[PDB]
């Protein structure tokens, strides 16, 4: 004859109930603007690749050094 | 083993003729050895830059000259022969007296290690260390040394004088390779 109280407190409740809506809402709008900066996990990486490689570390002396003999 | 010294360092064949490169262009001979070490001390235009054949520039002392010396003083790689200049005056003086002046006068000199500027300069400096500074003295320096020889032998085929000279193959025929050691020198 209406639309009631128990109606509404079903909507409401339904409201409630959906995982999908309230949790999609929350998590995937979230998700696409995740991620900005110069990480400093990377910092390490440079910081590695700088001890890595005999290119750098051995002609770093020897290239310069070696010029002058005598 | 000189080259170690600045210790860019590599042996095998090929990689021992890639010096040649450098004995065309890198090399010049010793004026004076102390003053040149004078020098060394004081400057490095005795010092040039040179590229590998391909990849690296090289950049090179005294190594150039000391090189050249060994000639003079076989220490260096150790021998004793006492040089080129005193083994010339010991072989002049094992030869007879009154040709002597000639020799003094024509002196003549050829190919590879000559090719370096400066040998003969040195060379008369020597002789008139060893000559009795009295008479003459000279050498001759030709542009073309190092075809010389065969330049030489062209003008030897020429004459012929040969044609009576030449071995042929009767004679290989009729004796054996004792025949050149009689027939030539």
């Amino acid at each position: 004859x209406x639309x009631x109280x128990x109606x509404x407190x079903x909507x409401x409740x339904x409201x409630x109930x959906x995982x999908x809506x309230y949790x999609x809402x929350x998590x995937x709008x979230x998700x696409x603007x995740x991620x900005x900066x110069x990480x400093x996990x990377x910092x390490x990486x440079x910081x590695x690749x700088x001890x890595x490689x005999x290119x750098x570390y051995x002609x770093x002396x020897x290239x310069x050094x070696x010029x002058x003999x005598x | 083993k000189i080259l170690t010294e600045r210790g860019y360092s590599f042996v095998t064949t090929a990689e021992r003729e890639i010096v040649r490169d450098i004995k065309e262009k890198l090399c010049y001979v010793a004026l004076d050895f102390e003053n040149e070490m004078a020098t060394a001390a004081s400057s490095s235009s005795l010092e040039k830059s040179y590229e590998l054949p391909d990849g690296q520039v090289i950049t090179i002392g005294n190594e150039r000259f000391r090189c050249p010396e060994t000639l003079f003083q076989p220490s260096f790689i150790g021998m004793e022969s006492a040089g080129i200049h005193e083994t010339t005056y010991n072989s002049i003086m094992k030869c007879d007296i009154d040709i002597r002046k000639d020799l003094y006068a024509n002196n003549v000199m050829s190919g590879g290690t000559t090719m370096y500027p400066g040998i003969a300069d040195r060379m008369q400096k020597e002789i008139t260390a060893l000559a009795p500074s009295t008479m003459k003295i000279k050498i001759i320096a030709p542009p073309e040394r190092k075809y010389s020889v065969w330049i030489g032998g062209s003008i030897l085929a020429s004459l012929s004088t040969f044609q009576q000279m030449w071995i042929t193959k009767q004679e290989y025929d009729e004796a054996g390779p004792s025949i050149v050691h009689r027939k030539c020198f």
